[PDB]
């Protein structure tokens, strides 16, 4: 009979796993300073550990349940979400992360409905929403900080994507919230070392300019929106726009079944590596609402910077094509296409948001 | 709508 394979007893993330048969999943608490049940995979076939390491999505620090309390107790919704950038700044499991994206969730709905209430009031719901945009601002910045990035890592892969498709979600819902609640002509820019934001509401009434997404920022990416397109979209004489840019956030938007077109072979840079990266920042322009899915006449025009240039080829324009439902998604190229490339940077025009 | 720029690993290296 032809011996069977084992993983080794061994001590990842704090946590002390057992001898475990090939295949096996196995659970165990996890890591001290966290509540939750943390989980293993030793490898079918191989007898070997899973080498992206121990699922810790369900870890959690003491503050979140602190957070979740706030709420019950039916604090205001800004107000807590500035708690929440707070407790975002130190150190931050798995669990953490997930679960701060989905208080950001819960709280934008608690927003509304205060929103709602006070439909002075005006002045007062403007002054909400900008303490809870530039507090999931802060958030979100904290949660993409270089640090913070292996507590993603210790998430599983479906759990990476479903988390940060959560995150493009809500900054984006919270964004046109508050693009409902300020008085044409507005700007609004927020800047931070991970994520950069702009509302804008314009009226489309006479003398139209494109619009060029950053401002005060040296960029790594840029997306414009012609005056004919803000015109093309006016509603009721106004156009409310949404640009996001953020830095990191491509490590978790899995390039799995991207419909991408290679014109040679994909390899690796080492054993087990990935072939096919986002490699550069992600941007987003939206407008008057959330996945329109409209068409453009004159299609929106983005450029970025390569993150790696390096033994990196075959540029591909795409967009993050995800249900609000499972909050799943892929990358497409459907209606993209490359305007140049050189090593360095690449320019794309895309027809639709 | 969120956009970015995939690109592929080289795989073959020659002279
Ligand atoms: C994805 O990459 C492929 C391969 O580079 C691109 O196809 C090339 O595009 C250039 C510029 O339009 C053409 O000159 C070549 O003839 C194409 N090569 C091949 C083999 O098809 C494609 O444009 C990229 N797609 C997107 C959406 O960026
Ligand atoms: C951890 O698991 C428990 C039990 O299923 C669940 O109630 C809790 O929400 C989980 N925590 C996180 C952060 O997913
Ligand atoms: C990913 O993680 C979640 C949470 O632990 C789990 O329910 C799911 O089954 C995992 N999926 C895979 C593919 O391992
Ligand atoms: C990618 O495509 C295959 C074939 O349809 C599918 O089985 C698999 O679940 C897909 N991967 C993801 C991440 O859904
Ligand atoms: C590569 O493309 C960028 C972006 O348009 C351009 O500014 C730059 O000059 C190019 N790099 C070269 C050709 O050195």
């Amino acid at each position: 009979v032809s011996p069977e394979l084992f993983c080794e007893p061994r001590e990842v993330r704090r946590v002390q796993w057992p001898a475990t048969q090939q295949g096996m999943l196995v659970e165990r608490p996890c890591p001290k300073g966290t509540r939750g049940i943390a989980s293993f995979q030793c490898l079918p076939a191989l007898g070997l550990w899973n080498p992206r390491g121990p699922d810790l999505s369900n870890c959690t620090s003491p503050w979140v349940n602190q957070v979740a309390q706030k709420i019950k107790s039916g604090e205001n919704a800004a107000n807590i979400a500035s708690e929440l950038a707070r407790h975002t700044r130190g150190s931050i499991y798995a669990g953490d992360v997930s679960s701060s994206v989905k208080l950001m969730e819960q709280l934008l709905d608690i927003l509304d409905a205060q929103l709602q209430a006070l439909r002075n009031k005006m002045h007062k719901r403007e002054r909400t929403c900008k303490d809870y945009i530039k507090a999931v601002v802060e958030t979100v910045d904290n949660l993409l900080r270089p640090e913070a990035l292996e507590s993603w890592k210790d998430m599983n892969a479906t759990e990476q994507v479903h988390t940060a498709t959560m995150l493009l979600d809500v900054l984006e819902e919270g964004a046109f919230l508050l693009a409902d609640n300020v008085r044409e002509p507005a700007r609004f820019l927020a800047a931070k070392q991970n994520v950069v934001l702009e509302v804008t509401v314009l009226s489309t009434e006479g003398q139209v300019q494109e619009l060029v997404f950053p401002q005060e920022y040296a960029s790594e990416s840029s997306i414009q929106l012609s005056a004919n397109t803000i015109k093309q979209n006016s509603r009721n004489g106004v156009v409310k726009v949404v640009f996001i840019l953020y830095n990191n956030l491509g490590l978790f938007l899995s390039t799995e079944n991207a419909t991408v077109k290679l014109a040679g072979e994909a390899g690796t840079g080492g054993p087990g590596g990935a072939s096919l990266v986002v490699n550069s920042q992600v941007i987003a322009a939206s407008i008057n609402k959330e996945s329109s899915r409209v068409f453009l006449m004159d299609p929106v025009i983005f450029t970025v910077a390569h993150l790696e240039a390096k033994n990196h080829f075959n540029a591909n324009c795409s967009f993050w094509n995800y249900s609000e439902r499972s909050m799943l998604g892929y990358w497409s190229t459907q209606g993209c296409r490359l305007v140049e490339s050189n090593k360095t940077h690449t320019t794309c025009a895309c027809s639709h948001l | 709508t969120n956009f970015a720029v995939l690109m592929a690993h080289r795989e073959i290296y020659h002279h």
